[PDB]
């Protein structure tokens, strides 16, 4: 027969891709500890989120109040079911800080405020 | 193909996998710490990071920048940052 053959090549042929895949991240990660940047990068961060949250809270407190001088923030939805199906239902709410920073394009994960506590996360 | 040729091209794999074993321990042997993958994979999350923030932080300066009628660098020691950074 040749289908234990055929197994073994299929096998091998896998073993030798994870292989590579493992080289190639070896090679990365020596280039990686010579240039050595992590601790400047966790500083950097730092420093530039500290710059962003500062800048930030200059920017949006006069637009919050830019906003609240023309009706604030209207949200909006579609009336799905009942007598009035169809009809768009409307609210208006204050400006807060996250959707200043949802309007910056700030992922979540990044850059939040803690909207009840009124201050930066970590 | 005959079962031969394929007894042949299964000892060529063998041999390509040892070879690919032998020089990732070499690869490894180079290295500080032996798990690249989370070396590696750090580095990425940090540089990700780095890039999204300093960017983000860029656009609002300049935005505070544009109401002081002013070139964003004059802004920058206000903030803490500079332009090495």
């Amino acid at each position: 027969g040749h289908m234990q053959l055929l197994s073994r090549r299929l096998k091998l042929e896998k073993e030798v891709r994870n292989l590579q895949e493992q080289l190639i991240t070896a090679e990365t990660a020596r280039k990686v500890e010579a240039k050595n940047e992590d601790k400047d990068l966790q500083t950097l961060i730092q420093k530039w989120k500290n710059a962003a949250q500062q800048a930030a809270e200059v920017l949006f407190k006069p637009m919050a109040e830019r906003i609240r001088l023309a009706g604030g923030v209207t949200q909006s939805f579609r009336i799905e079911e009942g007598e009035n199906k169809g009809q768009i239902q409307e609210v208006r709410t204050e400006f807060t800080m996250s959707m200043f920073l949802n309007q910056f394009g700030v992922p979540v994960h990044l850059m939040s405020f803690d909207e009840e506590n009124g201050d930066w996360k970590s | 193909m005959e079962k031969s040729q394929l007894e042949s091209r299964v000892h060529l794999l063998e041999q390509q996998k040892e070879q690919l074993e032998s020089s990732l321990q070499d690869a490894l042997a180079k290295l500080k710490n032996r798990d690249a993958k989370q070396t590696v994979q750090k580095h990425i999350d940090l540089l990700h990071t780095y890039n999204e923030i300093r960017d983000i932080a860029l656009g609002m300066i300049g935005k505070v920048a544009e109401h002081e009628k002013c070139t964003s660098v004059e802004l920058f020691d206000r903030f803490g940052v500079n332009g090495s950074e």
